């Protein structure tokens, strides 16, 4: 598929600046570093659990293993 | 039970990411290599040829290739013969063949060293541990005839025999030669051994990211540029209605 | 024709597949990983090539053809890492590929999609038959206990591994088919790497939202052609600062032992890019499932498409299958754990569990929260 | 035509005539009298042919397979009693065990300590079975073929 | 759409180029030999792989890997023989393939034809560095002599060679970068061969009368599939009475020696394919010239549309120019004896004479004899 | 001068494209390699174990390997030690190295014959020639000490002198062992040590041509009647005038 | 390009049999043979010619290089 025969469209009119009379990495305070947070904080809940979750059972595991090599005490209190 | 004590971790001269070798350890190391684990290990990987221009200077290096004879190829009448070693040989191997040495050191065989350094887990952090680090067995444990108990060393037990005490040698650029003190220089060279590049490796890997530094910013503002057009882009929808 | 770029039969190749082809604007930055994957092949084939006119395939020369390589040949050390450490940069980047592609149901592209596993298969086979020619003891170890596994295939079985290396065990005749077979394997990858692209482009390219793209597309270069470069550097930053300060970070170092048939060494692993599979496959303890559960654990993704339920593509307004696609990851990720560690009490049962729960989240979960997601939406 | 050309070349792949070479080996009984433990070398590893005196026999015979970490009876596992064939690769990771040593008058793998019987059984030692039989027949009175 | 044969991406690829392309009716025999030179690619690419997996590439061990191959691999001794005498299939084919299209001004399609040329240097190249594989005698002395005639290259001469193989000498260092080249540039063939076809589809296929064939074309397959099947056997037939009763008739036995560099064999010749220009080689004493001649031989191909003069394109109506061709062939087949004899009197002139009339006859009788040819049509 | 004199052209048993070798004959040829080249000629490529089912029983060659010891991998201690060959054992060489060889044929260096055959031009027609061959230098020309005048070899002086006569060996089959004789079923073994495919590629090459033969008809035919719609086709022009 | 726009054609009619009503390989006498020969005398004089000369010189050159080899009986009458 090429350029003139995507879709039927009708009624957008669009303006733009050429990047030249414009700002490359403009507000990086007013809009940018909020959205960035608005995003962190949107998905967090999302992504994170599972891999909290993983790493809980890495440790777990990890030390568990750890510890069924050492011996107990009372193997042999005679 | 595969139960294992695991090396510390020194802080190696040379374990800067920006960090090289030091050179004049590394110096030092070859001795010890030279003066007393060149009789059991081999190190089929290096030669003479390197240390000149790393640790030893050409003529200097040219005449410690001279102290070894080596085995050369058939005569004009077909048979090995004998002549001192020239910059152009490898480091001697101690021992005509493997089975040759397992039966010098009461059946073990002592590794080439090579790659030691990254052949084991811990690399000098281990070696280092591993040479300064016997000591008699614990309770229970009884190593036997021929062994030598070395916690450090998985099961314990080593065909090799504390192979480094005070003195042994003589630091000849005059430094105290403690057990301690000449087992670092001979891992400092292990590493060199290893991986020559290392100091090279680094200057570059300095180089690179200065470059990734410079250059990703750079087309970051670029790609930023490019496209503004859109990300400030505006629709409308104007139905006649 | 004016333009002279549109109507030249090779040009008009190009100017129709990195300028002047339409692209959605909205495009993620996980579509930047096509790229870096075509551009990672790019490179193995050249440092590959280029390390390949120094080594010598024979049990006899090549450890150390490989070890002279890095001793002697200039700048050998430097290719030899690029390669070894791409070969990485190369599965990490094809498994954030497949990743997006599996949400953002990019995958209903059928063909480019079924193509794209070809790839997969492929590009493993080539890293697994390239591992051995290092020749050092996980070379031989994993290229023994990894080819022996068809053995448990029954009757025709023995007589495949039997053939498939040179005679009786990995020796000598099996490096050298080993080592032309990686040579030649590359090479089909980019062969096949072209189908996929073309198959893409019959259709547009998928997007983040899901939803109809040519409401407005963007032309390729002016735009993507940067932003890839972007991501190139991005993430080939990374690539070196590991490859000149790190190294051996992800080698065994057991792999530093010229091989030898007489000390099998403790705990033979593959690649970590293999380890997931490795798990699952010690997951079932009769041999033979064993295979089959590793053959699915990759297979699967040919049945990826028919599982699909959801009256939407992406999965961006699916917060409930959202949880269930980075449960999933996460998986995996404990997966290739498991597969690292030796096969003790710990471990085995972690495994076989979270083994279990691959394929439960794959084959009944995502296909289950897919439908219950619909009626959810009055559907 | 075409039947012909792809089998011959899907053979151009299969083990050749240098390997086939050592595929099979025959070995003299006759040479190794009763006592002694004979290394040979089989397939790149080593293999063991050791005649029996009545100690090594029956010693090895009365013990129960069902107390055994590989269970086997050792009169299941020979052909002729003074006869013993082995492969010379301990179970447990891949050494190589000891003629007339060990706690068991057979087998000991320094390795790792694992210890076997005349009957090459596993008795001591993290070894998870018995030394490897490998496939094989007699030919003669004095003479045997492996493989 | 209906057909299905048609509108899939990768069959309408197919039926677009083996069934259902428009080939003109009269195409003659001498067209056969595309198809040839492709199946010939197909068969080499077959063979040397399954070759070069027994194959060791070591100054030690690469003339015995190849004997073991002969006297060890099953069927190994077949495999050598067929790609050894392919290669020769391989050059007969693309002779007649270069010269039905030097007759019929097929090369006024020019892009189609520059890129054949391409072809032609590549599959040379690839012959050349292949043939030193098995190292023998011949194998090391060609690659001696010929590598060093860059040598006469000023300045940057030396540095060339001394660099191009190994160090100082052909020595196992560009066995082995030959051995890497010479599995590489095959695959490269195969990709080029893509974009001469292209070129071609661009345009019919041209035909014997010269004239627009757009009048009647033909579907391929119906017709010419079967035709070119027919040419294949009857062409593989030598090939394989060749190949199986007379295996050395076009192979030196001083190639059956281990290679020694203490003793350089008399009359070192390269292959038969390349004497012609070994020939026009030794024919201008002064070394440098010496190598332009050489490289002018056949660089002179990318010449020849620009050469055409007649107002017809083939040269079917055209008796004059028609015996000027075959006093042409002749003269290459004169060429390719003075090669193989010693710089000796009878032939050292004979040799510059030929090569002289070579450079004429294409330089300057033909494209006079084409426009004297012009004048007595009354044009 | 680069004059030389070639050799004639002998029928020999296997020259024609359909005929085999004559085992019997090579059988032949191996004992006279066995009994008086081998003890200046090596014959790295061939091995006992190729005799079997060609022109030697199992057995048969089993117990003709054994006549010959071998030195074999390192001991138990690392050393070179002999031992009666093997089955899988191949040909021995008669010397340790070349030099070595050089030096016990007065310079000259007897080539391995593996591929003799193929690496001359005439093969077994030049070696035969060469062998019952050898005569008094013509007049004008005088040969060195050492070297021995034969017109069939380039330079005719051979570092060779005349190795076969009649007898020194007895074929036990029962045959004449005439120079000439024997000299032919040397080269006969020659050529097939030279390529043992020989038989098996020549019965190969009997089929491939039948099918050939066959094959091409048929697609003959095919081709042919599929174009005939067009062969056989007729046009015609009617303008409406 | 493909088939339904090679050329603007009027006016020819063609006729043909399938190929089974038909013979293959007709003729061979008739039209066959004659043909064959109405060709190689027609190029004969054409091709031949050249490959002839090649062929003299080939021998020419080959006999003298083998002649100026021998001896003239009388380089030495003395
Ligand atoms: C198998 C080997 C597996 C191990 C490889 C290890 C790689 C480790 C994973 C690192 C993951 C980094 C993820 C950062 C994620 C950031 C994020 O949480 O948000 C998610 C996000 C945004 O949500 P939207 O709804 O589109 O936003 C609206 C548009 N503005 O998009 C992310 O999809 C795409 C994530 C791809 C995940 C990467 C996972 C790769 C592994 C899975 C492959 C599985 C297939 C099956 C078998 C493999 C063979
Ligand atoms: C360089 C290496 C050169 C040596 C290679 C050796 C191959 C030996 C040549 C054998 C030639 C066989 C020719 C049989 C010819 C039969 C014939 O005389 O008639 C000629 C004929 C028919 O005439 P029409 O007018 O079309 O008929 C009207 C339609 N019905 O057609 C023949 O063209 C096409 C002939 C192709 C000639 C083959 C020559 C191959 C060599 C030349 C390549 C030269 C290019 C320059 C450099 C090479 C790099
Ligand atoms: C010289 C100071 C010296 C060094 C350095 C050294 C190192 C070394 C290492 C790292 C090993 C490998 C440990 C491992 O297997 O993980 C090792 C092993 C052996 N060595 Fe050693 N060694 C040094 C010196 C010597 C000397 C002087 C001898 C011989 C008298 C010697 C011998 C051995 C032997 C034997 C082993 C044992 C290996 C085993 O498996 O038991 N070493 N050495
Ligand atoms: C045994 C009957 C026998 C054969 C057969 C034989 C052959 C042979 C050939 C074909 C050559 C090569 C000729 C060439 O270079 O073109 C050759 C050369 C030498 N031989 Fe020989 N030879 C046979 C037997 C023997 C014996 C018994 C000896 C050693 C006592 C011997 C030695 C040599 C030597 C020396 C050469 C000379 C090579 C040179 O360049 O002068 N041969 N032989
Ligand atoms: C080495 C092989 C591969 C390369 C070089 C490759 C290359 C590409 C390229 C150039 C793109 C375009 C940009 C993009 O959308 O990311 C692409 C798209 C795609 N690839 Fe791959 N790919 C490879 C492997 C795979 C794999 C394994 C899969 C399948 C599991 C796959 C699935 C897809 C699909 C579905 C698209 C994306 C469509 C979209 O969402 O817009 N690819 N690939
Ligand atoms: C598809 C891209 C490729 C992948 C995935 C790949 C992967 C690998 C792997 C895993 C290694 C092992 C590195 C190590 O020793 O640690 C390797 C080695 C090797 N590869 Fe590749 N390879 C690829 C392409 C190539 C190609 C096409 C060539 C050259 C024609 C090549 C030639 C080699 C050689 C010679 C080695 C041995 C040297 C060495 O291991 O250092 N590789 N490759
Ligand atoms: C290995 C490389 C080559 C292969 C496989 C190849 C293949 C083909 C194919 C498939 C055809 C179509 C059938 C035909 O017209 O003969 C073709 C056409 C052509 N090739 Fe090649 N070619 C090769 C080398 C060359 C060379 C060296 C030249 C240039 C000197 C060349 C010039 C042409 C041209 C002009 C056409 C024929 C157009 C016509 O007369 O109808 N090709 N080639
Ligand atoms: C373009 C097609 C090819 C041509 C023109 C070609 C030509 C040759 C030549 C001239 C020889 C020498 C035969 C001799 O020793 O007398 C040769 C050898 C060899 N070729 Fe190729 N070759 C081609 C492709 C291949 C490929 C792609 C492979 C495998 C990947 C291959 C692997 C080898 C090997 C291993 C040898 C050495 C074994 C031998 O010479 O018998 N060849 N090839
Ligand atoms: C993509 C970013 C690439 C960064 C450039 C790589 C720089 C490699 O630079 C290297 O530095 C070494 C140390 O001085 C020199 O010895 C080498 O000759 C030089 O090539
Ligand atoms: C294109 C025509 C191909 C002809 C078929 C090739 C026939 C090869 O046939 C071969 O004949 C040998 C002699 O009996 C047998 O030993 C081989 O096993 C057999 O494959
Ligand atoms: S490897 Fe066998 S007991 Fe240790």
């Amino acid at each position: 598929r090429q350029f003139g025969h995507l879709t039927r469209v009708r009624h957008l009119i669009t303006y733009s600046l050429s990047p030249f009379e414009q700002r490359p990495f403009p507000h990086y305070f007013s809009k940018g570093v909020p959205n960035v947070w608005r995003r962190l904080r949107a998905c967090i809940l999302r992504v994170a659990p599972p891999f909290l979750a993983f790493y809980l059972l890495y440790t777990w595991g990890t030390q568990e293993f750890e510890k069924s090599k050492r011996k107990n005490p009372a193997a042999y209190v005679n | 039970s595969d139960l294992e004590l695991h090396p510390p971790s020194y802080p190696w001269s040379h374990r800067g990411p920006l960090s090289s070798l030091d050179h004049t350890s590394i110096r030092r190391g070859f001795q010890v290599y030279k003066q007393v684990c060149s009789s059991c290990h081999s190190m089929d990987y290096v030669a003479y040829r390197h240390l000149v221009g790393v640790c030893y200077t050409e003529d200097e290096a040219k005449a410690l290739a001279e102290e070894v004879e080596v085995q050369d190829g058939p005569n004009e009448d077909g048979e090995m013969f004998m002549r001192p070693g020239k910059l152009s040989d490898y480091f001697p191997k101690p021992y005509p063949n493997p089975e040759a040495a397992r039966a010098a050191n009461n059946g073990a065989l002592p590794p080439d060293l090579s790659y030691i350094v990254r052949a084991r887990h811990g690399g000098e952090d281990y070696v280092f541990s591993l040479l300064t680090g016997y000591c008699e067995p614990p309770t229970g444990v009884s190593v036997r005839e021929g062994l030598y108990f070395n916690p450090y060393f998985p099961g314990q037990a080593i065909g090799m025999a504390p192979p480094i005490y005070n003195d042994v040698l003589e630091f000849d650029d005059g430094t105290p030669a403690t057990m301690s003190q000449v087992a670092k220089d001979v891992c400092t060279f292990l590493r060199w051994a290893a991986e020559p590049e290392h100091d090279h490796r680094k200057r570059m890997g300095l180089k690179m990211l200065l470059m990734m530094g410079l250059l990703v910013p750079l087309v970051y503002y670029m790609k930023r540029h490019k496209w503004s057009v859109l990300k400030s882009r505006k629709l409308a929808y104007r139905p006649p209605k | 024709a004016p333009n002279i770029r549109k109507s030249h039969p090779l040009l008009k190749m190009i100017n129709n597949s990195l300028i002047d082809l339409p692209a959605p604007s909205n495009i993620s930055a996980w579509w930047n990983f096509g790229s870096l994957l075509a551009v990672c092949l790019m490179t193995q084939i050249l440092t590959g090539l280029l390390l390949a006119m120094h080594y010598t395939a024979d049990t006899s020369l090549a450890f150390s053809s490989v070890a002279h390589t890095c001793r002697n040949v200039q700048y050998g050390w430097l290719i030899r890492n690029l390669h070894a450490n791409g070969a990485s940069f190369f599965f990490i980047c094809i498994f954030l590929h497949i990743g997006r592609g599996l949400y953002y149901g990019s995958y209903l592209y059928k063909e480019t999609w079924n193509t794209g596993v070809i790839l997969l298969l492929t590009l493993m086979a080539t890293a697994f038959v390239g591992y051995v020619l290092p020749w050092g003891q996980m070379s031989f170890w994993g290229a023994t206990v990894i080819t022996n596994l068809f053995s448990a295939i029954p009757y025709i079985g023995h007589t495949l591994v039997e053939w498939a290396w040179g005679g009786f065990s990995v020796d000598n005749p099996t490096l050298t088919r080993f080592f032309a077979l990686h040579f030649l394997l590359p090479f089909a990858i980019a062969g096949i790497t072209i189908i996929h692209l073309t198959f893409l482009h019959e259709s547009g390219s998928n997007n983040p939202l899901g939803i109809s793209s040519d409401s407005d597309k963007i032309p390729f270069h002016p735009y993507y052609s940067f932003k890839d470069i972007l991501g190139l550097t991005l993430m080939l930053t990374p690539f070196l600062t590991l490859a000149l300060f790190s190294p051996n970070l992800l080698g065994d170092p057991e792999n530093f032992t010229p091989a030898n048939p007489l000390v099998t060494p403790p705990h033979i692993k593959p690649e970590w890019y293999f380890l997931f599979a490795y798990a699952i496959l010690r997951s079932i303890p009769n041999k033979l499932g064993g295979v089959l559960a590793l053959a699915a654990s990759v297979l699967i993704l040919f049945l990826i498409p028919f599982l699909h339920k959801s009256k939407q593509r992406t999965m961006t307004f699916r917060p409930l299958s959202q949880t269930l696609f980075w449960l999933l990851v996460a998986n995996l990720l404990i997966l290739t754990w498991i597969g690292s560690q030796p096969v003790e009490h710990p471990f085995i049962i972690i495994g076989q569990m979270a083994s279990l729960s691959y394929f439960t989240i794959l084959l009944i979960l995502f296909p289950t929260i897919g439908t219950l997601e619909n009626k959810m939406l009055n559907y | 035509a075409a039947k012909n050309v792809v089998t011959q070349f899907v053979s151009s792949m299969s083990a050749s005539a240098d390997v086939l070479a050592m595929s099979k080996i025959e070995i003299k009984l006759s040479d190794i009298p009763e006592g002694k433990n004979m290394a040979f070398k089989w397939r790149g590893k080593p293999l063991f042919v050791r005649h029996r005196t009545k100690k090594e026999i029956d010693q090895e015979a009365a013990v129960e397979v069902s107390q055994l970490r590989d269970p086997q009876h050792d009169l299941e596992r020979v052909k002729k009693p003074e006869w013993v064939i082995l492969i010379g690769v301990c179970t447990h990771l891949g050494c190589v065990p000891i003629a007339n040593a060990g706690d068991f008058g057979g087998y000991y793998c320094p390795c790792h300590g694992s210890h076997y019987d005349a009957s090459g059984r596993i008795r001591k030692g993290p070894a998870p079975l018995n030394l490897e039989v490998p496939s094989y027949e007699f030919t003669s009175d004095d003479m045997v073929i492996v493989g």
